[PDB]
């Protein structure tokens, strides 16, 4: 999730129509949230241990 | 009976005045940058359990 | 602050009185401010006249 | 006017940092000056012209 | 009202802005130069 | 009058936050007495358990053949323990009602700060519609690109606020929720102590 977040904070800085909606922007949000979601259910398995 | 009933009668002060310090102390601090400043709304405006000195 | 804490204190009768200096204040300078970009109109006005005569 | 809408665009640029947003009175308070430059222009020109 | 697209594009602030409040909206899309003193 | 609308937007935007953060301030009061209640129930549970065990500690001091094993031992050790049972009930309802205040003022604060935001704005936009061109004050501010420089769009705006509204009503609710469950928490463990003193 540390790449994933600092990979998209450094393409926000592109100049003018270069900052685009690119499918690379949408599936590092979909990369974000997966991870957010794995590290969910695997606190879960923690608790449950 | 009555010697146990000063203690709860007289631990509600300390907890009060233990409290009253902490919203106090921070207060002396919130300075200028203090991230948490803002315009309060009706800020000057005695609540209900306003007592008296 | 909870129960009788909550007392009108130095600081409250005190605190209360800045609040309202403060707003005073505050208004003292916008009224400056008004009374100053007024000139600066005039400044240009006249600028515009000695200018045109020029 | 241009006296005016520069005036308007400058406090609104004072507004809050999350308050601060691109409201329809931005959008006209825009395109206000453009039109009041481009017809002064045409007006500066004009008074060449005579 | 419509959101169009100038071609100097400036989205500082919208970023600064999410930075001190996460919850917001995209500021997406549906007077070419600074002052001197800026 | 597009800058009207705004402020009368605004406006109903900034009245509707002034009456979101008040009420706060009212159903944590309500909440701050029934913390309040709840603790002045273990103030008083405390005499009960000084007598229960002094019953207990006196009634050991028997003679041989009366020092007997009946309804009363039974009863005063259940009294016994369901004191006790009663005084952790209490004490956990206490940092539930506290954790409840917290997050009501910390809702409550954010709330407020968008409103601090609104009223520098309102102020602002209002000063910005009384602009003649008889008036003086206006000036020739150099054109420059940061007066367009925006951080939300019209409708972000409102989400902004609109989301704020909704979790400090949820805040609300839950105070309300907290508080029907501490009335009916303290009729029962007074009722149930009763009930076993009789």
């Amino acid at each position: 999730l540390k790449v994933a977040q600092t990979r998209l904070d450094e393409r926000t800085r592109r100049p003018n129509i270069e900052l685009c909606r690119d499918m690379a922007q949408l599936r590092l949000v979909n990369e974000v949230y997966e991870v957010d979601d794995t590290i969910q259910t695997l606190q879960q398995r923690l608790r449950d241990a | 009976f009555l010697l146990q009933e000063a203690r709860q009668r007289l631990n509600s002060d300390h907890r009060g005045k233990m409290e009253t310090l902490d919203i106090d102390r921070g207060c002396l601090s919130l300075n200028l940058t203090s991230p948490n400043i803002s315009l309060k709304i009706n800020p000057t405006r005695v609540p209900n359990g306003s007592t008296s000195l | 602050r909870p129960n009788v804490e909550l007392c009108r204190d130095q600081a409250q009768y005190g605190l209360t009185d800045e609040v309202h200096q403060l707003e005073a204040t505050i208004a003292a300078l916008k009224q400056k401010l008004a009374q100053a970009q007024d000139a600066l109109d005039a400044l240009y006005k006249h600028l515009a006249r000695l200018q045109a005569d020029i | 006017p241009l006296k005016v809408a520069q005036t308007r665009l400058y406090q609104r640029s004072h507004r809050p940092n999350v308050e601060l947003c691109r409201d329809a009175a931005q959008f006209r308070l825009a395109s206000e000056v453009e039109e009041l430059n481009l017809s002064l222009a045409a007006l500066k020109e004009k008074l060449l012209e005579a | 009202l419509t959101h169009s697209l100038s071609l100097p594009w400036r989205p500082s602030t919208y970023y600064k802005a999410a930075s001190n409040w996460p919850t917001l909206d995209p500021y997406c899309t549906r007077f070419t130069r600074y002052t001197p003193d800026d | 009058r597009k800058v009207g609308e705004r402020l009368q937007d605004m406006h109903g935007w900034k009245s509707e936050l002034q009456r979101q953060v008040e009420e706060l301030v009212s159903e944590t009061e309500l909440l701050l007495a029934q913390k309040q209640r709840l603790e002045r129930a273990l103030d008083a549970t405390a005499g009960p358990f000084s007598i229960v065990t002094d019953n207990l500690q006196c009634r050991e001091r028997r003679q041989h053949p009366d020092l007997v094993r009946d309804c009363v031992e039974i009863e005063l050790l259940k009294e016994a323990e369901l004191i006790r049972n009663i005084q952790e009930l209490l004490k956990r309802t206490i940092k539930q009602a506290v954790s409840q205040i917290r997050l009501n003022w910390e809702h409550k604060e954010t709330c407020e700060m968008d409103w601090s935001d609104k009223v520098e704005a309102y102020n602002i936009d209002e000063a910005c519609c009384r602009y003649n061109n008889q008036s003086t004050d206006v000036q020739f501010y150099p054109h420059s690109a940061k007066f367009e420089e925006s951080a939300s769009t019209p409708e972000t705006w409102a989400k902004f606020t609109q989301e704020h509204l909704y979790r400090a009503e949820r805040e609300r609710l839950a105070s309300v929720n907290l508080r029907n469950l501490i009335d009916c928490i303290l009729q029962d463990t007074s009722e149930d102590l009763r009930l076993q003193c009789d």
